[PDB]
């Protein structure tokens, strides 16, 4: 009884924010959420042989293609320009630092578990458990870029894509940086983020306790660092559970990496299509170059072969154009990944939703096939409560404004607390500064401002 | 002088254990250069000098002195305007 | 990087001139050789092969330029962003102006581009310092308003993170939050009170 249904697309659950001049909502509790953002860095490096692709194993045809001249050279000049920048895209993202950092053998992070994001020497290539998942959820070509001629010759796999591309002159150039090395760049960038904080991107790596690192990344998002060490046991548990949810997200759902799988698919589809382009007749009597040479004289073959050359060359010009446009898209995502490597992983991004939803703390790079996966640690307010608020306070007749934080009331007494976490404090002259009077500020209320020096005068 | 790399069979380059900065990029983690009786050498690309950060709960490193560095970043703005 | 902009633009124009020596399947690449030999009926067959190739050559060049112009525009939008956020302002973005904490940037005109001179704050000489998250004076945890807690092996000092300027730990430097039964790694240290000597008078 299942059928196709047609519905108006929902915009999401509608939420009505209750708004009033005297109301504010401050989170009393929060959650540490690790969000997975996945960006393509590099794309498949392809070197096409345009003498081989157009004229297969043919002297008569190749002599005709040489009349076309620079066409074969200018296509490879653009494909090489891609192959160079794809190694440059990977160079700009994964290596921002000259030094390779490693975590010390003794691990005390303050409860934070990083064994999932840290490399595992047990594997043949040193990689994190997540980078092992990232490599297993993206299907690539055969292991290694060396495919023997006898492997294709001795056994012909029925409809084998990679051999057929190579016998047509389509070669996949290996990236300059192996996945084993990329895992060691992400390891160096992660080991510096863990041990040295954000200081390793602006200079020499300066070790700081990861607790103090968390404390000073709360000062960046506007949360007083005292919130950390009170919740440190919880913040480490909320974080370690969030990393544990990255496993269940990657392992169960294999479509999270589809952005990077699309990079492999489009590169394979474009090469596979380029092989299918050879079955087109181009207006010639046959698409086969050997059928024309075995039938028509060179005068009658040149007419037919030049139709094949023009089409097979335009097919390469189409492919190279598809690659240059796609390489500009991958480079834009690589420049974005290189920006999210610097400003997000290496530093702490003040940019809202640049590292994803929530106030960002630090990001963890993870090597993925033809790309990078940033694990973004974000500060998300969890439990909130409405609180009667006021812009200022009238004590002696002078308006008091918070140096940091807001004025809130629980219905009886007015308290001062920071915006992004609820930590009610007695309103004092150290918390609030004196500006102007009470005849101006709109919504101002009357409240006693405690003076820490007042009890000292009682003695 | 025949050597096998991860990118493929490499003939004419000598395998050198010393990992240096990448000079002529090859692929599959291999780079080449022309050095010393001078011949082409084939070496595994070095990732940079390995530094081990000493880390402990009760330790921090604060700079006592600093340097003002002027770095030169060079970006293309416009390209040749061509009317054919 | 900017020389490549001049080279690729010159190479693409120079290649486009070399594109004219291609026969395109026609008997000759020269347009005057065909007109001086074949009748218009036999020339149109040969010339249309040259036109189709020379036009596809321009369509190839224009495509190379549109793709390259989109790359230069992306670098120009990046340069216009580094002109505003870096030169005109002070970039909080890490390694957006280059390595080091950025102060100001100096634009310099270069051929077909711009050269930003980025003035960055780079920590130079560093020293290990025994640190603690908080301090126990009367039994209430003290946290720095700005900076860190450090020790030279005897006395605990408070100083900012990015430069070493040790200061006596005081109630003006540190704020009172919570107690000492919670914070992990907290130590015991006397927090000086600037008001305390005023009560001695
Ligand atoms: C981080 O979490 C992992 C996974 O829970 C911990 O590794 C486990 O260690 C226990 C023994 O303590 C083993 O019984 C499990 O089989 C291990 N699991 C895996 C997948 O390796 C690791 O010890 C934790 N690290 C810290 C510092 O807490
Ligand atoms: C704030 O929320 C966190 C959960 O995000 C609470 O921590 C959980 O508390 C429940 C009930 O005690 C436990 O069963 C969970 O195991 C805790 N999880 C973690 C990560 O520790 C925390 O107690 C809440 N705090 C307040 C003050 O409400
Ligand atoms: C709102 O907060 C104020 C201040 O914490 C509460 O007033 C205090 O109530 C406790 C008893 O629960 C007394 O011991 C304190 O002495 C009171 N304040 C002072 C300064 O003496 C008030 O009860 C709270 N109201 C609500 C509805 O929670
Ligand atoms: C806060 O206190 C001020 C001062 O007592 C209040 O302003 C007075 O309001 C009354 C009654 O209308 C007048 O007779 C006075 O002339 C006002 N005095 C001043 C100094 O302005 C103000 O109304 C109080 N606000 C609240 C919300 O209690
Ligand atoms: C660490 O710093 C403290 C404080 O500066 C040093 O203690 C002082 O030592 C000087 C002599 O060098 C005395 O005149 C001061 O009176 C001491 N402090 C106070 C508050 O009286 C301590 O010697 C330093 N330790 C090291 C190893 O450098
Ligand atoms: C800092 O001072 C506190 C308080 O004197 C110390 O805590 C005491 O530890 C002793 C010895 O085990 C106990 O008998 C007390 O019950 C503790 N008192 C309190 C108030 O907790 C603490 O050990 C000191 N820390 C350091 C590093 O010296
Ligand atoms: C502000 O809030 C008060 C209640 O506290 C309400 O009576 C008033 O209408 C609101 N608007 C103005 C004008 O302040
Ligand atoms: C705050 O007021 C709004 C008014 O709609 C209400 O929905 C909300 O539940 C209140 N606060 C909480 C935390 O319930
Ligand atoms: C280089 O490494 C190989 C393999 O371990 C070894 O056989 C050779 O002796 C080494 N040469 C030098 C110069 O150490
Ligand atoms: C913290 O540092 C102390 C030395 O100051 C060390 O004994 C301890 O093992 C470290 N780890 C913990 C659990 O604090
Ligand atoms: C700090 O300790 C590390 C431990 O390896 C050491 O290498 C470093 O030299 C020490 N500090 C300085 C400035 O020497």
């Amino acid at each position: 009884s299942q059928s196709i249904i047609a519905y108006t697309m929902s915009l999401g659950a509608e939420n009505s924010v209750a708004y009033s001049n005297n109301s504010i909502a401050i989170p009393t509790n929060f959650t540490i959420s690790v969000t997975t953002e996945i960006l393509p860095v590099s794309m498949t490096k392809t070197s096409v042989d345009c003498t081989m692709y157009i004229c297969g194993d043919s002297t008569e045809c190749s002599n005709l293609l040489l009349q076309y001249g620079s066409f074969c050279t200018q296509l490879n000049r653009a494909l090489t320009g891609i192959a160079v920048e794809q190694d440059k895209n990977t160079q700009e993202v994964f290596a921002q630092v000259k030094q390779i950092y490693k975590t010390p053998p003794i691990k005390d992070f303050g409860g934070f578990n990083f064994s999932q994001i840290l490399p595992d020497p047990s594997k043949p290539s040193k990689r994190s458990f997540i980078e092992d998942l990232l490599f297993n959820k993206v299907t690539l070509a055969d292991a290694g870029f060396i495919k023997q001629y006898g492997d294709c010759l001795g056994d012909i796999a029925a409809r084998d894509l990679i051999c057929a591309q190579k016998f047509n002159g389509l070669t996949v150039l290996p990236p300059l940086l192996t996945d084993e090395m990329i895992a060691q760049y992400t390891s160096a960038l992660l080991a510096g983020t863990i041990t040295s904080g954000w200081t390793f991107g602006a200079g020499a790596a300066l070790q700081i306790p990861f607790a103090m690192q968390m404390a000073y990344r709360f000062n960046g998002i506007g949360v007083t660092q005292n919130v950390l060490y009170e919740n440190q046991k919880l913040i480490a548990n909320q974080f370690n559970s969030a990393i544990g949810k990255i496993q269940d997200s990657l392992s169960s759902t294999a479509s999270a990496l589809g952005k990077l799988q699309d990079v492999v698919n489009q590169n394979a589809q474009a090469l596979n299509t380029l092989v299918k382009q050879l079955s087109s007749n181009f207006g010639a009597i046959s698409s086969v170059l050997n059928d024309i040479l075995s039938r028509l004289d060179p005068p009658e073959a040149e007419v037919q072969i030049d139709r094949l050359i023009t089409g097979r060359l335009q097919s390469l010009q189409t492919y190279v154009t598809q690659q240059l446009i796609r390489a500009a898209e991958i480079r834009a995502s690589a420049n974005l990944a290189a920006t999210k490597m610097s400003e997000c992983v290496l530093g702490q991004s003040k940019r809202v939703d640049f590292c994803g939803k929530g106030y960002h703390l630090m990001s963890f790079p993870q090597s993925a096939p033809h790309g990078v996966v940033f694990l973004h640690v974000t500060y998300v307010p969890a439990q909130e409560k409405n609180f009667t608020t006021a812009p200022a306070i009238c004590h002696d007749g002078k308006a008091h404004f918070p140096r940091e934080g807001v004025f809130v009331s629980n219905g009886t007494h007015w308290f001062v607390t920071q915006r992004n976490f609820y930590e009610p404090q007695i309103i004092t002259t150290d918390n609030t500064f004196v500006s102007g009077n009470c005849d101006v500020v709109i919504g101002i209320v009357n409240n006693t401002v405690y003076d820490p020096l007042q009890p000292e005068l009682d003695s | 002088n025949v050597f096998q790399t991860r990118a493929g069979c490499l003939i004419g380059a000598e395998h050198v254990n010393n990992s240096y900065e990448c000079d002529i990029p090859i692929g599959a983690g291999i780079c080449a250069s022309y050095q010393t009786s001078q011949s082409i050498i084939a070496y595994t690309m070095s990732l940079g000098a390995e530094n081990s950060v000493a880390y402990s709960n009760n330790s921090i490193a604060i700079p006592t002195n600093f340097t003002i560095s002027v770095t030169t970043e060079i970006l293309p703005v416009s390209m040749t305007k061509t009317s054919v």
